[PDB]
């Protein structure tokens, strides 16, 4: 059983309106990853978008300045017991 | 044909038994080329590499022990869909480099073994 | 030992297709066997269907998943009876039929998992 | 149940001391098919050789002038039920 959900997720560099997130992949043959994001304070909508499996980065942009968001990111993973499924996720929070 | 059948069965259950539990120990630890299912396949090939020669110089055993040891045991033990899926899901991840290396020591290794298994009963008579 | 069970009824289901598909059809075409391919070739179908459908469906029982992957399409499909026809023609000295074996059992397979995996994709 | 025996087993060509056999091949993988042959009265060595699948024909050399040999071919081949197993040959008698 070896865990399929990424580790050390952080915000690499920032801007106002962007974040630059990076996360160390899992072992495991990751097929893509999912990185959602939204506003901490409330119930503002949650948005998610891919990025191929290859890649162990992710520009999110278009936020507002001076906010606090909520990221998570897991993964959809081949393995032999489950085929493909999706990870636990893992989170961060950061304010523009 | 209901002897043949009991010996597909009991072969091939022992087959899938041993690739169900070689596989879900071992796959995780090298997922760029799953070696459970690496080794069930270069086993299979190892074993009907050896039956190839052996069945050639006794021709008078019984087609139950033949049909056990072969569409049974090796067909139960080795696959195709498992390597497919893992080949598959590298090629959706682009991690083409070890889709063709999973391709290529599957293909060139099963035949290796197969040779082996041949080649050492051959030469041990 | 509930998913053992998966394992056998799949695995004896999938080798008693193979068996009988393989002993009607393969001699029918030697350079090539055509059972020993429509197996892989129906196997890689199978799963390349269920890994689409089980990602839409995560949380179908393990045992439903064990029996059709481990079980059926471990036990129908064939990796050693793929390896004693190339082998047998490599020493039979019919390296093009020998070739031509590897490429459409591969590329064939992977084809139809794609096929399995795109088609309950498109459709929704 | 396809043979593997092959048919149409005939002298092709013959000087006094050799004979040109070919066959028409069995529609199975033949790995390699053995040519055995003796003087037809039974108090003589019968030898043998072999020859890739591939080929269908066979020189038999250094045999005695006019004298009665027979000939017979069996293949070496692949099946899915009985793997590597020979087949029942063919057999042929042909004076010098
Ligand atoms: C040779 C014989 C075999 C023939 C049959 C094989 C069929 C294999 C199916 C490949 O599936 C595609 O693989 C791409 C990767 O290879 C993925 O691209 C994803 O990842 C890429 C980067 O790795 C990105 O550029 C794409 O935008 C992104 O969709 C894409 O989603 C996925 O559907
Ligand atoms: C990857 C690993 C694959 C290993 C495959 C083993 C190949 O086996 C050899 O193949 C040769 C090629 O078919 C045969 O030669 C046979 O055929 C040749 C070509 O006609 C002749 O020159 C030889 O004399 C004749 O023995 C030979 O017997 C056989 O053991
Ligand atoms: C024998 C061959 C059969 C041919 C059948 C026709 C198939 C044509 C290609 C389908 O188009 C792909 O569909 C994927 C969806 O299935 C998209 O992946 C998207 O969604 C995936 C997850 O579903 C992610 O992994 C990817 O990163 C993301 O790009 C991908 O962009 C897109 O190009
Ligand atoms: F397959
Ligand atoms: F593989
Ligand atoms: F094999
Ligand atoms: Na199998």
């Amino acid at each position: 059983s070896v865990s399929s959900v990424p580790t050390k997720l952080e915000v690499v560099a920032a801007t106002p309106t962007s974040l630059l997130i990076s996360w160390d992949a899992p072992a495991v043959t990751v097929v893509h990853y999912v990185i959602t994001y939204g506003e901490t304070g409330g119930n503002s909508p949650v948005q998610e978008f891919t990025v191929p499996g290859s890649k162990s980065t992710a520009t999110i942009s278009g936020l507002k300045p001076g906010v606090d968001y909520t990221i998570t990111v897991y993964t959809m993973y081949y393995s032999y017991s489950d085929l493909y499924s999706y990870s636990s996720p893992i989170s961060i929070n950061y304010r523009t | 044909m209901i002897k043949s059948l009991f010996a597909v069965i009991i072969g091939g259950s022992v087959g899938c038994t041993l690739r169900w539990l070689l596989s879900t120990k071992f796959n995780s630890l090298f997922p760029n080329l799953p070696p459970g299912t690496l080794v069930v396949n270069l086993l299979a090939g190892l074993i009907i590499g050896t039956a190839l020669a052996y069945f050639l110089r006794q021709p008078h055993l019984d087609p139950f022990w033949k049909l056990m040891i072969t569409t049974g045991l090796c067909g139960g033990l080795s696959t195709f869909s498992t390597f497919s899926v893992e080949v598959f899901a590298l090629l959706q991840a682009g991690n083409y480099i070890w889709a063709l290396t999973s391709v290529l020591v599957h293909v060139i290794g099963s035949l290796i073994m197969s040779a082996l298994g041949f080649f050492i009963i051959t030469i041990l008579f």
